[PDB]
RNA sequence: AGCACGGCUGUAAACCGUGC
RNA sequence: AGCACGGCUGUAAACCGUGC
């Protein structure tokens, strides 16, 4: 049983277009997946997400496990029912929290012990518990709990976490009580070490999990290394199965990683950047809090179809952002999710129409002024799979 | 603008205002309320979320407190605030102060009243005030006025007098400035009845204001703590008696359902809808029945643990987005975890419930079942 | 029965020193009487007044009649009990209110109709009612309700009010039910007309009331006229009975009118000036709200014995007046009452010691810099009773 | 300064602080309170009226909010604030903020905290703060600190952290500045425990502050609405555990008798007496028993008509000036007619009653009858 | 607070630094 | 609001004018 149906393939590169057949409907790939952690898209109603044509978004086991609690969500007809989302849900294990909550994190082979400074009460996250929570939530795609170490750290730490992940994966595969309804995905935690990542690639692919994710790459790792570890991972991952890169949602990152064979992505960046008063455009971003956009009476992006860009000017948003009205934040959240979706949908179309390389050059001319001013890292990444920019 | 009365039950004026807003006509019902806004957006709500609400009022209240800082910007836009804020389909009333926060008071002088913004005190002379109105181009605007009586408690009878005289002086100056400008002609000016708790000065204010060609009247300074009202409630009916009936009566700082009903009894027509906002902000939902800083009796508090596992909608049968699509248990989580969706969903329902309340007032008035409504309203939670 | 015992008499002038024998103790004269209208000295406790050595202060029938009501005060052991004042109380009829509340005042022979803008409810003040209220309060000295017209107005009004007063006096004398305990005083309402005032003097003195007051002189009447109408009145009033001038409490006014034969005075000026941030000194007053007194570390008056001048500096008061603390007002009220008392007590001493003329010259050198810069009006007034100033 | 404990019942510290105030010794009792003042005078009261009160506390609280504006003046007086304000017999603690109004918050920066005055925001750098302390010459002063946590509700754990770090940085800078000046040597500095609702940062704050040679500790940010306290009440006891016992514990914004008792249970020693002031200001009188914005349960409201004819003293047996010399009926009149004597008499009794309350706490503690006191306090009116 | 910079990569983030 | 002037005569007066 294969959950992804391949459609088209840019001959020059590794860029792939396809569909994920999930219990809650088909999802076109490549796909960007907005991250709403506590069963909410951080200011927008499920209707607003439904309208932006999003077919899959994320929840996070750690947060949702603590509050509101797995039992409550079960009584609530699952995460689906709770947040009234008709379409597919993917759930992170709680692995990432290790990096972000490194301070509160204690690691044993048994699991991850998490404390919160506010409340003494603590939580162990054993693979089994992570799975139990995910099974209750009823997310279409669930994720293995992995020993996630930050990309910046070096030591036997990287190696220890890499192997632990493998054992944790098996325990998760063991823990799954709902394969019929939910698809467990493995995460390649090799760090920035080629050999470790490679070794992780080998052993993990040996398990019969529906999809594979690439983890450990969400940090401030050198860009040259970032793309290489992506390339290494994709080059060894089953082609007939998804490649999900986690913690990536920047445009140039997204374009390039599709060309490096990636199929799925999640990032909190679009939704956060919005709550911080930045609005994503083809030419980077617009800091709308800044005074320049005071008499700018045009939309964020004339070419955007999202509701914000249909009815609102940059000027009005700039004034509304200085207000106490939370509405400003919502207008940006809406648009930012729209931009990412418009980008991903635009990319998929270009793969299907055998002009993905052309698309990329058009993109780079927008973002960097020219394919000329493109960052070397992206230039290297693209050339490695046979895309140059004039 | 023409006001026509369908009926007058007790002291309660049921009718419509037909030729409203310059461009053709916009039928607005009395008694009724006004969409409360902060910086020209309804609080928490985008157009999508706003239009997701059944029974949105035709007119929307905005305030100089938020808009004046951007006089310059609006002057450059040259097309008026409705279009600027993406509410072109709406009639707009510009009030001087935000009702939720009327604490600062203007520091009124003979030559200047001052609204309070993010920037700080904005000193508006009459010319500047009328300049701002040119930039905004609202349907209605409250005339620059001295309402400080209510803020302080001293109410020196000589102060009370100045409030009336100042307000009348502002009115007459603004009227002339409107005469001169073609754009302003198109806007309707609202006179402000004043006089505090001094009966004599109240009647004086009412008559002199009525002598002017204003389109309507604002009943200022009745805004008070809940206990105080019953007292000023008599003064209210005294004043409305002195106003012509073919012109609509606005009141500021009165939005509590109970106080609302009573003011309708005393012939008040239009109300601010800031109460639903305040309810939203304290994580509470309107639940009182109408169909036929302390947390009030009209609402429940979704922060409470009784609701953590309550999988009923906010109010059974409520056609709003939230009640129809979500549960109390869900809102409880949203509030507890401090998520912005709590506010959006609460605002949506709180508005819809409040808007439904007004619909049933007008309906009650047609059948003289208003007294029964009064009682049904005072039902707890 | 004579309520005043004379003691001494400046031979040159009309200045008199004496004692009033009242049910609540002896009162030295000349006397200034602080005015607390609603059964309160406007910020100070009865103990604080007791300490300043005040033996007589006023209440006002109009205010006290409305609130708290005569019945309540009767149940309260009288005005004495109510405000816990051990010493003598004098009560104004409500006559003065005619001038101050001219706007709310309608006059018929029956009485004065008073309305308040706040409350529709109205009050008639017939002589009988004024007396009834005063009898309930139990003030040692009560006053006749008189038709009080302002000094500024001219017309048959002056004459009509003057005769009305006479009739009102008789009705009051009639109304009195408590002569044993309370002493009714007549008020000479002649206006600034010599003949009318004179005629009022004649007929009123014909009644056997314990004391006589001089009324109608509290306005902004020309100073030359002010003192002349005082002089006219005193020159024809029984010497063996008190002469009470009402509505006068300014220093130069007080010094001069004692020399013109006056024995009693009341004024709200000291207590009000205090609540307005002015402090009375020999050299006029100190506007302590003004920034000049910011680094002034001396007392209000080094020679004052009042508690304010013992423990507080001008600087601290200046800072406290800008506070929200009402204490500033109380410090000034205390001192201002003290100044007036110290002045009156100082004056009486000088009459007894046959150096009243010397006292007056010392006073004028303080107030005006020299007897040289004295206002002509006071110079005229003093010379008419044989006091020149070098 | 030396603190000696007579006893420790439950968690409650009964004792005296003996060598206080530089000049010889001034025995101050724990647990106890501090005369609340506005601009260095007790509110409404002159020396006469103040000394007319039995059981006036030895120490009096003043605030930079009122005094700082006059830094210049006090610098010129050269003799310190006690003598300036005519309270030379009193020990003086200088707090940064007035507890009744802690709304503005300082706009704290790494280099500046700002109190709010009549003039406006007063920006005090550490040097300026320590300069002001030189001018004032108090017995105790709260060190410049960041207490904004409580004001906002966001409590970003990174913000909470900054509150602690900032407060510690201020403390260390001020300590050095004190080292340099002889005058300042004579003043005792109070460290401010912080950390908001984050347990970890609270303990961190407690320990690090204790590491410094401070004379005592201020427990900041527990100041809260009445419901909130029970929650932060646990955090309180956690913190006091980390403080040495030979140093006194002050808390800000806690003056309600009920909350007071509880904080004593958690080993807090000194309290502000602003509650009696607030009671005074709303025309109410403390009536709750101890002998053995909403109007609370501890008080009656003398504005009410039930008291127009009530010729009993405020509280039978109360030896204060007002109860002994006047009746409720009289106060009622004073309030109704808006006379300043209302405030003076209310303040006097409210203070005396509150001061009596503390006397009975210490007395209860000696006989371990405190639990009974708790119950007697919660008696209504 | 507010203003200006700089920061945001499966959310200790309507935020965090740094000034004023 | 706050600041500065000018005003206070048995208290519609912790006030009233006039600026900013
Ligand atoms: N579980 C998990 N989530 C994320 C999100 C970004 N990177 C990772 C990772 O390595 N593991
Ligand atoms: N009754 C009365 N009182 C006063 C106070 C000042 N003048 C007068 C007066 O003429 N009559
Ligand atoms: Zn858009
Ligand atoms: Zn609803
Ligand atoms: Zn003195
Ligand atoms: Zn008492």
């Amino acid at each position: 049983p294969r959950i992804m149906r391949l459609v088209a393939e840019c001959s020059r590169s590794r860029a792939r277009a396809g569909e994920l057949w999930l219990p809650h409907g088909t999802v076109a790939t490549p796909v960007f997946m907005p991250v709403g952690t506590q069963a909410t898209m951080k200011g927008i109603t499920t209707e607003q997400l439904d309208a932006l044509g999003c077919r899959i978004c994320l929840g996070n086991t750690y947060h949702l496990g603590l509050r509101p609690g797995p039992e409550l969500i079960q009584k609530a007809n699952g995460l689906h029912g709770f947040m009234n989302w008709p379409h597919n849900l993917l759930t992170d294990s709680g692995g990432f929290q290790m990096v972000s909550l490194v301070s509160l994190s204690e690691v044993t082979e048994e699991g991850v012990r998490f404390r919160s400074p506010y409340d003494g009460n603590e939580t162990l996250l054993s693979p089994e518990k992570s799975v139990q929570i995910q099974n209750a939530l009823g997310s279409d795609i669930i994720m293995q709990l992995d020993d996630v170490v930050s990309s910046t750290v070096t030591g036997p730490r990287v190696e220890e976490a890499m192997y632990r992940s493998i054992r944790w994966l098996d325990r998760c595969i063991a823990a799954h009580q709902r394969p019929d309804k939910q698809n467990l995905f493995a995460i390649i935690q090799g760090g920035l070490d080629a050999d470790l990542r490679a070794t992780c690639l080998e052993e993990m692919t040996k398990r019969d999990v529906p999809g594979f994710a690439i983890g450990g790459l969400s940090g401030g790792e050198s860009k040259s290394q970032f793309w290489r570890m992506v390339a290494l991972s994709t080059s060894r991952l089953p082609k007939d199965k998804p490649r999900y890169l986690m913690g990536v949602g920047y445009a140039t990152d997204l374009v390039v990683c599709v060309a490096l064979g990636c199929d799925m992505f999640d990032c909190v960046f679009p939704t956060r950047t919005a709550r911080f008063g930045s609005a994503l455009v083809p030419t980077g971003n617009l800091q709308l809090r800044k005074k320049v956009f005071e008499k700018d009476f045009g939309p964020i992006d004339p070419e955007c179809t999202c509701p914000t860009c249909q009815k609102h000017s940059r000027a009005f948003l700039h004034a509304l952002l200085h207000s106490d009205n939370t509405a400003a934040l919502h207008h940006l959240t809406v648009h930012n999710i729209a931009y990412q979706l418009q980008l991903m949908s635009a990319v998929r179309t270009s793969i299907v129409e055998k002009r993905f390389p052309d698309f990329v050059r058009d993109f780079m001319g927008a973002m960097y002024g020219d394919p000329t001013l493109c960052p070397t890292w992206a230039t290297d990444a693209l050339a490695s799979v046979g895309i140059t920019l004039g | 603008m023409k006001l026509s009365l369908t009926k007058v039950v007790n002291g309660c004026r049921l009718g419509k205002i037909k030729n409203l807003g310059k461009t053709g006509d916009h039928t607005m019902d009395i008694p009724g309320c006004l969409l409360y806004t902060k910086t020209g957006s309804a609080p928490h709500l985008t157009h999508h979320t706003l239009h997701n609400i059944h029974g949105v009022p035709a007119m929307a209240q905005l305030t100089l407190s938020s808009l004046a800082e951007h006089h310059e910007v609006l002057t450059e836009y040259k097309e008026g605030v409705g279009k600027f804020i993406g509410m072109p389909e709406s009639l707009l009333y510009c009030s001087l102060h935000d009702p939720v926060s009327p604490c600062p008071a203007g520091y009124v002088t003979n030559k200047s009243v001052s609204v309070w913004s993010v920037a700080g005190r904005v000193e508006m002379t009459v010319s500047k005030f009328m300049a701002i109105q040119k930039a905004l181009q609202p349907d209605w605007f409250q005339c620059l006025s001295d309402g400080e009586v209510s803020c302080k408690e001293a109410t020196s009878i000589k102060r009370v007098r100045k409030s009336v005289d100042r307000s009348l002086l502002f009115l007459d100056n603004c009227l002339r400035l409107q005469e001169e400008s073609e754009v302003l002609q198109k806007s309707v000016i609202i006179g402000v009845i004043e006089g505090g708790d001094v009966m004599e000065e109240r009647l004086r204010s009412a008559r002199e204001t009525a002598k002017r060609p204003v389109g309507g009247f604002l009943l200022d300074g009745f805004q008070g703590n809940p206990t105080t009202l019953e007292a000023r409630l008599r003064l209210l009916s005294s004043v409305t008696a002195e106003l012509p009936e073919d012109k609509p009566r606005l009141i500021s700082g009165v939005s509590r359902p109970d106080e609302v009903l009573e003011c309708i009894e005393r012939g008040v027509d239009l109300f601010e809808s800031f109460f639903p906002y305040q309810v939203t902000e304290r994580g509470c939902a309107l639940t009182f029945s109408f169909d036929y800083q302390e947390i009030t009796s009209f609402e429940i508090n979704l922060k409470e643990k009784k609701y953590q596992e309550d999988f009923n909608p906010l109010v059974r049968g409520c056609s709003c987005y939230c009640c129809k699509n979500h549960t109390r248990a869900y809102i409880h989580h949203l509030l507890v975890t401090n998520e912005l969706l709590a506010g959006v969903l609460l605002m949506m329902h709180n508005f819809e419930h409040y808007f439904g309340f007004f619909h049933y007032i007008r309906e009650a008035l047609k059948s003289d079942k208003l007294a029964q409504l009064k009682e049904l309203i005072h039902r707890q939670a």
